């Protein structure tokens, strides 16, 4: 149960709201990004995946 | 006190003798974290014999396994009380409420 | 005595001595399963969340 | 009528507050139930079931 | 055992003939001794601390 | 009385990039005191150079495509970002990218020599497709701190300049990772103790052993007009060797005989000066005129 | 001796608005956008735990043996008494341990003024309440020591700093000594003339009196210039 909840909100698409298509490479960007204030998790946006 | 509570605890803390209350109602004449005294004040016993009552609320002895049972006053010297509210508190029981 | 000696002892002692856990209905194989042990300072015994 | 209460105590109408950290001081992302539960120990304590 | 018989001819014998059987404080638990009380035999010498 | 400092500091290196160090005996939230206030510092409040602004031919607007180019203008941007850039002495450096051909065009394929140096000559940037390709762009790196997003200067652009700017996100640092762990230290005296484990990756700008360095003292920096209870420098000192107005000889000495600032220039006797490469008595008369004018010397300490 | 680089905007002290003896308002202008956010969590964890303070530690009292009993023409039992010593707000100017005497006779309650006052002690409530006497005869005397600490250290804690403890009219009793209860801090995008991108971080807090701000910012940051210290080489 309380580790999944977890999961689930580290997923789960938000509309637009502090998410642009501002990409970077490559899943390190979110963690220098997402703290802090840019902009959210759930944001709508791509990155380069390898 | 239990902050959010049902009206109840007052009723359960007195009924049993875990409290110690008041035989009849009169003005305390002295009190102690040993024994309270109090005078009657009003229509005592029919002759006119030695008005005033005493409670000795016993202090520090253990329960059935394991638990601390003590009571403590909680009315100063010179309070008036009347018959049947808390002279002496016992564990979990905050002046007439229970307290778990 | 703990002679505070013993304690660095009681370290190497356990160090990779398993301890194996156990619940009270014992429904199926999984219901023992050993640990490595790491010393807590205190009186509960902690579990990991997945097992 | 707790609501109500609420009111009158000069505290949100929700029963949610927005809480911070304290390991990093940053805040929250939804404003989680704040409040007072009555609570009580149990019997069964360890100190006695060790 | 002849090795114990050595060992207390060897740091002097004082080999006592009373085992002992004191009431220890169980470990583990520990706190202040509140109250003592002693419950002498009927016919039986009141002991000084009795 | 008073308080403990860690003791055990083990640095396991990865990489010259990515990096964990531990520090064992710790007291109560000081792992998080610590952790999160250097997660703060690294991920936004630092020193390093990035792209910031891009000017290629022909693609103006919408990010149009440019003939011959396998990626489009956005995957372009992408790889700009990631530069590795660390410059001498400069805080705005124009650098152009000129290639042709079918093949990869990599940061090697850009004008070089020398003020900034780029630890990554192997970072794909584009890649061209018939023989008859040919890319240009202007490049304008920026020395800054932070992240700055293209949002923030679009909105509140005071005074900007025409098409042909194309704006970038400041990778304005050379964290590319900063988390921590709590990690309840086992010291025989008390059980409540924290061991901070700092887990570090970065780009060449800097390597973790100075960016912890360089982080911690910038938040000793802050705080100094609070502690119960060496300063100071010259502001001429700090300058690159270009305010000298010297020959193009003698830039390239100081140049490539890594001599940054003229605060080590000043510094150098001519002794050494006799010993760079390119450096005969042209470059050396040229050297103390420039110097004796602005009321300073050569071979200072 | 060289070089390397550098950049702006240390912080300041400016304003300390004392609202009472226990509330108070510290306020640091220039700041960054930025380290306002920084500093504010990162001093708060340091206020709120390691701060020096001085709390009643022993307690023996006369004709009192152990802390479960009771004293004749006293309202309370001993164990209260030695919760109302936990909240003794003492401030000592000179010494690590100083043992403050009590006596006191007569009906009325027993405040923190009644005790044997010292020049090197200042109490900061002297009308906290510690007895109720109710026997005209009723009369207590106390050895209170007051020592200096920081960490809540409880009376199990030390029992191995026993080395022969033996008096058993000694009274061992919890510290509670950090002087600090809450902390808060504010943003509050600064006022500055130019650099328009500028906070004050704005600390809130309320203490038991036994400390002012100034000091309490000072010992708290330079903590940190301590732990940071070994931060800087490796």
């Amino acid at each position: 149960q309380d580790v999944v909840l977890g999961l689930y909100y580290m997923t789960r698409d938000c509309v637009n709201a502090k998410g642009e298509g501002m990409v970077l490479t490559g899943p390190k960007e979110a963690e220098r990004l997402y703290r802090s204030g840019l902009a959210s998790l759930h944001a709508r946006v791509k990155v380069r995946i390898t | 006190k239990p902050l959010v509570g049902t009206g109840m605890e007052r009723a359960v803390a007195v009924d049993s003798g875990v409290t110690a209350v008041a035989k009849r109602g009169g003005v305390v004449q002295y009190v102690d974290a040993s024994r309270i005294v109090i005078k009657v004040n009003e229509d005592e016993m029919y002759p006119g014999e030695a008005g005033i009552d005493i409670y000795n609320l016993t202090k520090y002895t253990r329960s059935n396994q394991n638990t601390c049972i003590n009571q403590m006053p909680c009315v100063s010297l010179g309070e008036p009380v009347e018959r049947g509210d808390v002279l002496a508190d016992g564990p979990s029981t905050d002046l007439g409420e229970l307290a778990l | 005595r703990e002679e505070a000696v013993v304690w660095d002892i009681l370290d190497e002692v356990i160090r990779e001595h398993p301890v194996l856990l156990n619940r009270a209905p014992t429904l199926h194989r999984l219901g023992i399963q050993a640990f490595e042990p790491v010393l807590i300072e205190g009186k509960a015994i902690q579990l990991h969340p997945l097992v | 009528e707790i609501k109500e209460l609420l009111k009158l105590g000069d505290l949100p109408t929700s029963g949610q507050i927005r809480l911070y950290d304290g390991r990093t001081g940053e805040q929250f992302e939804r404003p989680v139930t704040v409040g007072y539960m009555y609570m009580l120990k149990l019997n069964h304590l360890v100190d006695d079931k060790m | 055992t002849p090795e114990e018989k050595l060992l207390r001819a060897i740091f002097g014998e004082k080999a006592s003939d009373v085992k002992d059987s004191s009431l220890r404080v169980p470990n583990g638990v520990s706190g202040t001794v509140i109250d003592v009380q002693v419950f002498t035999r009927d016919g039986v010498e009141k002991d000084k601390r009795a | 009385t008073e308080f403990l400092k860690p003791r055990l500091v083990d640095i396991e290196q990865v990489s010259s990039t990515h990096a964990k160090v531990t520090l064992e005996p710790l007291e109560r939230g000081f792992g998080h005191t610590l952790g999160n206030a250097l997660r703060r510092i690294l991920l936004s409040s630092m020193p390093g150079c990035a792209v910031t602004e891009v000017e290629i031919d022909g693609v103006l607007h919408e990010y149009s495509t440019k003939e011959g180019v396998q990626e489009d203008i956005l995957e372009i941007l992408l790889n700009l970002k990631g530069l590795a850039v660390r410059v001498q002495g400069k805080d705005e450096v124009i650098l152009t990218l000129n290639k042709s051909g079918i093949g990869p065009v990599t940061a090697a394929d850009i004008t070089h020599d020398g003020d900034v140096e780029i630890v990554k000559p192997q970072h794909v940037i584009c890649h061209l497709t018939d023989e008859n390709a040919s890319i240009s762009m202007r490049i304008k790196v920026q020395r800054g701190r932070g992240y700055v997003p293209a949002s923030t200067r679009i909105h509140s652009e005071e005074d900007e300049r025409p098409i042909g700017r194309l704006l970038v996100d400041a990778c304005y640092s050379p964290v590319e990772r900063i988390a921590y762990n709590v990690e309840a230290a086992r010291v025989e005296q008390r059980t409540d103790l924290d061991k901070l484990v700092i887990e570090m990756e970065t780009n060449g700008t800097i390597d973790p052993e100075e960016a912890i360095r360089r982080a911690a003292t910038i938040l000793a920096e802050q705080l100094e007009a609070f502690v119960d209870l060496k300063p100071e420098f010259d502001p001429i000192l700090l300058r690159p060797v270009d305010d000298l107005e010297l020959t193009v000889r003698s830039a390239n000495c100081l140049k490539a005989e890594a001599i940054h600032y003229i605060g080590d220039l000043v510094q150098r006797t001519e002794v050494e000066l006799l010993k760079t490469p390119n450096l005969g008595k042209k470059s050396l008369t040229e050297i103390k005129d420039v110097l004796a004018s602005r009321g300073l010397s050569l071979g200072m300490r």
